[PDB]
């Protein structure tokens, strides 16, 4: 039973050939199998309407996840980098299962995950989230262009949002955290929006917060996985 | 008297509640203020009353317990010893600096124990006196049938009288120091509040900023200028300047601009006209 978590953290335990397998066919046949309250297949509709369209991109819903397969939607938040990498595989065979000529146009397909429950402040951010899935909202105020980065090359863009006026006290002042959009999440936003942003919290060393501050402090920064306008 | 319309606003919000607000870049605190002011003002002009004369509004100059006027006397006797006080000072000499200086050393003294220690409490006496007190200046208003009396002025009198007391060094606060209380505070009226327009004391010049007689004066200019509008009535539009002609061509005093400009806001403000630039229109 994948399951049993035991002697292990759950980032080994995933990696583990057992349990990945277990994952991706668990995955798989959810993809297969889910149906509406009409007892129609809903990702049927979904995936044909994305081959259409030629857009290379499967949204998620987390709350029927969770009501079908529970077990997964108890690991994904806790290791999001290793989930998510095996979904991502899942979902390309199942599009050239029903489409076998769709290699011409992509070979790869990425999964995005929506209505996480679990939002939070976006100044209530503590060390305690580092490395965990997360939702948060504000309004955009800096936005690079868009720029190649290497991997092969892919899009590359950073923002910064900060809180909602009107959501701070008032005659205080915001905070504000930072942001990277990758592929086909570029040109998602410009300035002035107001998002709903989920993502993975990450944090990284950096010597003039060290030298500024006297003590060894880190930088943090958000990855983004799903963006959508409130 | 030539402070900004802000440091007046937070002065007002100082003598009023005795603390100090603040709200810039992040800060949100409240401060203790609780200060003693004194305050010297210029413009002399005999024919108009201190407030009338100097720049400030009545919303301030209603808060000092006492208020005093200073200009020359025209009197050779005043310049004659103010010019041998001069002279006496031109002569200055330690024989009687030392004895100003040890005087000036115990006055602090004086002024320190006093207040370290000492606290006036009310008597029968001095109530019965502060009562009284009240009572005629509530008495002085209704010869007129006005008010001439409030409790801030009372006030006044209280702490004058404590402060007397203390200078007795003197656990109780007694008659003594009320009847000085009542000297001091009726000369500073005569001084301060007399109009001189009738050489009576107006308290409406303390409260409004002006003698009655302007305000008067005012009325009349209004209810003439409304006569003059309803004899023309045939017409629904009258020029402003025509109407300053009528105006002043019936007039004994001579009407400037700004009192038929207050008239004609008065009037608008009665919604009975308009003012539309140059022309004067009717409602």
């Amino acid at each position: 039973n994948l399951e049993d978590l035991k002697g292990h953290s759950v980032r080994e335990w995933v990696s583990m050939a057992g349990p990945r397998l277990e994952i991706h066919h668990r995955f798989k046949n959810f993809l297969r199998t889910h149906v509406d309250s009409h007892g129609h297949n809903v990702f049927k509709e979904r995936i044909s309407d994305m081959c259409k369209e030629n857009r290379e991109s499967l949204v998620v819903n987390y709350e029927d996840l969770a009501a079908r397969e529970h077990v997964l939607a108890y690991f994904l938040p806790e290791a999001p980098a290793e989930l998510l990498q095996i979904f991502d595989e899942a979902a390309l065979e199942v599009v050239l299962a029903m489409y076998p000529k769709y290699d011409r146009i992509t070979n790869h397909i990425h999964v995005r995950i929506s209505h996480l429950p679990l939002v939070e402040e976006l100044r209530s951010l503590r060390q305690l989230h580092l490395n965990q899935l997360i939702r948060t909202s504000g309004v955009v105020t800096s936005c690079t262009g868009v720029l190649p980065q290497l991997s092969i090359y892919q899009n590359y863009q950073r923002i910064r949002i900060q809180e909602s006026p009107g959501k701070v006290a008032a005659g205080r002042l915001p905070r504000s955290k930072d942001a990277i959009l990758l592929a086909d999440l570029v040109d998602s936003c410009k300035p002035g929006d107001e998002i709903e942003l989920t993502g993975i919290y990450h944090n990284n060393y950096d010597g003039s917060l060290n030298t500024a501050n006297g003590f060894p402090v880190f930088a943090t920064v958000i990855l983004a996985n799903h963006v959508a306008k409130k | 008297d030539k402070m900004n319309e802000s440091t007046r606003s937070v002065l007002h919000e100082v003598m009023e509640q005795q603390t100090l607000s603040i709200a810039k870049a992040g800060i949100i605190c409240q401060l203790n203020a609780r200060t003693s002011v004194l305050a010297a003002a210029n413009p002399w002009n005999p024919k108009k009353t201190t407030i009338e004369n100097i720049q400030l509004p009545h919303t301030l100059l209603s808060r000092f317990d006492l208020i005093f006027l200073l200009l020359d006397p025209q009197d050779e006797a005043y310049d004659r010893r103010l010019a041998h006080h001069l002279v006496a000072l031109y002569y200055q000499s330690e024989e009687q600096a030392e004895e100003e200086l040890l005087d000036m050393a115990v006055l602090k003294d004086y002024i320190a124990y006093a207040h370290s220690t000492i606290m006036p409490r009310l008597s029968e006496e001095a109530s019965q006196a502060l009562i009284e007190a009240y009572v005629d200046m509530r008495k002085i208003g209704s010869s007129r049938g006005m008010v001439s009396a409030y409790p801030r002025q009372l006030e006044s009198l209280i702490r004058l009288a404590e402060a007397h007391a203390k200078v007795r060094l003197s656990n109780k606060v007694e008659a003594i120091d009320v009847e000085e209380a009542k000297r001091l505070h009726r000369e500073a009226l005569k001084q301060s509040a007399t109009d001189p327009r009738t050489g009576i004391v107006d308290i409406s010049i303390l409260t409004t900023g002006m003698s009655a007689t302007s305000r008067k004066r005012k009325e009349e200019l209004a209810e003439a200028l409304k006569k003059l509008i309803l004899s023309k009535g045939k017409t629904p539009a009258l020029k402003y300047q025509q109407l300053f002609e009528d105006i002043r061509g019936q007039s004994d005093i001579a009407i400037t601009k700004d009192m038929f400009e207050e008239a004609l806001r008065a009037l608008a403000d009665d919604d009975f006209l308009t003012v539309t630039g140059k022309t004067v229109r009717l409602l």
